[PDB]
RNA sequence: GUGGAAAGGCGGGCAGAGGCGGUUU
């Protein structure tokens, strides 16, 4: 079942210098051909899911009525007993760490985390509704690389003994602060009832990402990512068969992640709510 | 050879004075090619080492080229030329040999399009200082 | 003849270069999403009694690549008779283990005339490590993942030989839906997304009985020269059985292929594509 | 076990150099020992590694001076003895400075459960083996203000070339040295973000973070501060608790502590219960 | 009717300890 694809396009700005790393002694991830860094789709989706699962872990009692699959979970992880899904929220163990993943289609249909990000399950699956595309540099930040400027820099951090002041240096390649990337998130509108709650939850996790960090050291002040939204287009079900521009476009030029939910979700989206 | 001069550097200033006077005879901006620009800079720093001049005494002039280098790179020249003269005043002696290379370059730069010729001037002035330390 | 070249311009990495059966799977999922299940029943009938697509092939800046025919291995010595015998040996095995040819050299291989291989491949298969983090006590546990990365102007194209009315209603609306979802692989990380353009390409092929397939075929009889590609798949979370396909560049003599229907215990039948895409070739003696 | 989120306390202000500071790293012309700079703007900043690492250092010596007093408040401080593991090269032989990094010993709890009771490792994090307690604070990199960026435009000097000399005592021969130093008076926008993970003991972590700041206003901040190169000062612009709902509804109704012209010692000693009385009402 | 569905390269780590730009004729 399909209705359209709300597409969010924006610029990701590294206000502080960013590190993701691939394993200068700690090199950041790069393209294999040009040598430029980027931000993977796995790092941005995996951070938005991690920030939003801790958001849902704190509100399991208050969201039983809106999301009926959160009545089966108690806050915590299944790590203190090496056992699969039983009562705790962080139920699925992948390799060595514990993650909320719903075990079925019918349970992940009513979870705020897994109706959006997806669930693996056994005997049934639940695919994602969002696509978090990789974020390469802007075209403006690419000719600085062509002119010869540094797009990555070497941050040398040391470790000091508390008694003797013995110093122990190390290096960390870091994408230069100020650099701008371009992101894109494509939300697949599968259900015409669930879409307002899914865009609000995606923008909530993007608002937790602006006060937390993205990749790398972070507690030492690396990530500090800012979101600028260039535009919002809807691309309805009728667009895909005829190709003519029925794209409902929500306009946001200087709007923040908070200003898109600062009563703006109900107002600006008055046409997507109209054509469903 | 760039490495061969270091065997000879370690009256000898006169044999390189013809190389400095020939480079001071050509004063047009971008009058040499890319490989020829660095070949001039080896002859300059070898000449500036026989009658040796320290980088500190130059360090105020090197500051004004670099603070403008951030201001030229997506962000005046007479302020550097006024300092390049006044720093050459309090010699003692080899500051005039460094003034005979800056002031022909800076007189042409004094009226010039800013974005291109200073960025090409900045590559030559690095290699003078850069190669000066390679020999001492 | 004249083909339609559907050019897929990458927005990122691909999981794989998609075969002809995972393009017809992706087209078939795009039609039931846009139109419905009654239009998939007409999409299948238009390829059984009509149009045929190929596998996906790379390009690199208007240099379209095509698979090497399997006809040039028996007669490789016979192609290179006019060459210096001190270097016939290294020319032979370098030409033999090549995988792709461009349009100038693909035409010369169908007529068993001498040719050259490309020097650069337009992509690289890259090993990117990912991680899985515990939510509370952030324990890293890595796994390794494969991706195809393309150059700055390179990409992926596939061919279409059929009537324009079927292309305008089925294949062309599918590629705009499939540009925004993925074309096989981890599409939740932005892999498989692309921009679509349409062109027209011409291949000058000799007229004979024997013909090379530009797609996987699932042959109905014994082929002449072939390479076994053994793949299965996955259909709505149900594992498809491994079927013996034929590779791209294998040589048949009047073999249409055949579209296999697998029950698979699913709401609807699952058709696996398996059809030929012939261009005439001259075999050796 | 049971990581939960209640919101973030964000501390914004202006680090001021009352005497000129020097952080430094290991250009072609330039001072032998230069200061770290932003690679895109060329202005000297203060890293978040250098500010977190000095606060964690000064808070660890503050614990060993009072292991008799802090032991009753926090469990797992009776797990050791005061001192370092420097003589006996052992990763856990019962001293406070238990983990070596490469050659030097730093207090790091080895397990998640002993790090949730330590005051040093709740606020700053642990990373043991199989443990990995993440931090509760983020210390951003501190760039210049919008005022002191305009001073670089107008031509005023941001840095300086301080010259020092070590004198041989017997022969009176002098060896000179030059060190780059930010001009005293320059200011830096810092930011410290505490994650309210547990509403039980958020109040102890805010008092322990502000205790370490007033230690750092007594000592220096990086690079030869026994000679004068510290004397740093926190000036608090804003103090703000962002509740969980803040990120839901996006409204700018998140509760604020004025903190105007107040010191790091005023926030703990003078008015800690008066200022934070309204944060406690929402939690 | 897609060799698919799910998965943050991450946790902890002060560029630091010492040094009268002044001797001497
Ligand atoms: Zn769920
Ligand atoms: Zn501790």
């Amino acid at each position: 079942r399909f209705y359209g694809k709300i597409v969010i396009k924006g610029k990701i700005k590294a206000v502080t210098g960013l590190h993701i790393g691939s394993q200068i002694d700690n090199p950041v991830i790069k393209d294999p051909h040009t040598g430029l860094p980027y931000i993977p789709g796995s790092s941005l989706k995996g951070r938005l899911r991690s920030l939003f699962e801790i958001l849902v872990n704190s509100r399991l009692g208050e969201w039983r009525e809106k999301y009926p699959s959160l009545a089966n979970y108690s806050p915590g992880s299944c790590r203190p007993d090496n056992q699969e899904n039983c009562g705790k929220f962080f139920n699925r163990k992948i390799n060595r760490g514990w993650i909320h993943v719903c075990p079925d289609y019918e349970t992940a249909l009513a979870c705020p985390v897994c109706r959006l990000f997806g669930a693996s399950g056994k005997e049934s699956n639940f695919p994602s509704r969002i696509i978090v595309r990789d974020a390469f540099l802007t075209k403006e930040w690419e000719e600085k690389w062509r002119a010869g400027e540094a797009i990555t820099e070497a941050k040398i951090e040391v470790g000091i003994d508390r008694v003797t002041s013995q110093a122990n240096p190390r290096t960390n390649e870091r994408v230069v602060a100020g650099a701008e990337f371009e992101f894109e998130i494509i939300y697949n509108v599968e259900n015409t009832t669930h879409w307002r709650d899914d865009i609000k939850n995606l923008l909530t996790a993007m608002a937790l990402l602006e006060d937390s960090y993205l990749g790398g050291s972070g507690s030492r002040g690396y990530g500090k990512v800012k979101f600028i939204f260039d535009s919002f287009e809807f691309r309805p079900l009728d667009y895909y068969r005829t190709g003519k521009d029925e794209d409902i476009v929500s306009i946001d030029a200087r709007e923040k992640s908070v200003s898109d939910i600062l009563s703006g979700f109900d107002s600006l989206f008055s046409e997507v709510e109209g054509k469903l | 050879v760039v490495g061969i001069k270091k065997m000879l550097e370690g009256q000898w200033e006169a044999i390189q004075p013809y190389f400095d006077n020939v480079v001071r005879e050509a004063k047009n901006f971008l009058e040499w090619s890319p490989n020829k620009r660095l070949a001039n800079a080896v002859t300059v720093a070898a000449y500036l080492t026989s009658q040796g001049l320290k980088t500190n005494q130059v360090r105020k002039i090197l500051d004004m080229a670099r603070t403008t280098e951030l201001k030229v790179k997506r962000g005046k020249d007479d302020l550097v030329k006024m300092r390049y003269l006044l720093a050459y005043t309090v010699g003692k002696y080899s500051l005039d040999a460094f003034h005979r290379i800056l002031d022909p370059m800076l007189e042409v730069l004094m009226g010039s399009p800013k974005k291109e010729n200073f960025e090409k001037f900045y590559d030559f002035l690095q290699a003078v200082v850069a190669y000066h330390k390679f020999f001492g | 003849p004249k083909f339609i070249a559907v050019k897929l311009i990458p927005k990122g990495p691909f999981r794989d270069i998609p075969r002809a059966d995972t393009l017809f799977g992706a087209i078939g999922n795009a039609i039931s999403a846009i139109h419905g299940q009654s239009a998939v029943e007409e999409l299948v009938d238009a390829f059984v009694g009509g149009a045929r697509i190929s596998s996906a092939f790379p390009y690199s800046g208007d240099t379209y690549y095509l698979p090497k025919p399997l006809s040039v291995e028996p007669a490789l010595e016979g192609i290179l008779t006019g060459l210096d015998e001190e270097e016939r040996y290294t020319t032979a095995k370098r030409l033999r283990k090549a995988k792709y040819l461009d349009l100038k050299n693909f035409e010369l291989a169908l007529r068993l005339r001498p040719f050259t291989i490309p020097e650069e491949i337009p992509y690289a298969r890259v090993d990117v490590p990912r991680v899985v983090l515990d939510r509370v006590t952030q324990d890293s546990s890595i796994y390794f993942w494969e991706e195809i990365r393309f150059r700055e102007k390179s990409g992926v194209y596939f061919l279409y030989s059929g009537p324009r009315e079927v292309f305008d209603g089925y294949i062309a609306p599918a590629m705009r839906f499939l540009g925004d979802t993925g074309i096989g692989g981890k599409s939740t990380w932005g892999a498989g997304l692309f921009e679509v353009e349409f062109h027209e390409m011409k291949i000058d092929a000799p007229g004979s009985e024997y013909s090379v397939t530009l797609s996987n075929a699932l042959p109905t009889k014994t082929p002449v020269l072939w390479r076994l590609l053994r793949k299965g798949g996955w259909s709505f979370g149900r594992r498809k059985p491994r079927m013996t396909f034929i590779a791209e560049g294998s040589i048949v003599k009047n073999d249409p292929g055949g579209m296999e229907r697998l029950e698979l215990g699913l709401s609807h039948e699952v058709y696996v594509y398996g059809l030929t895409f012939p261009l005439g070739v001259e075999l050796p003696e």
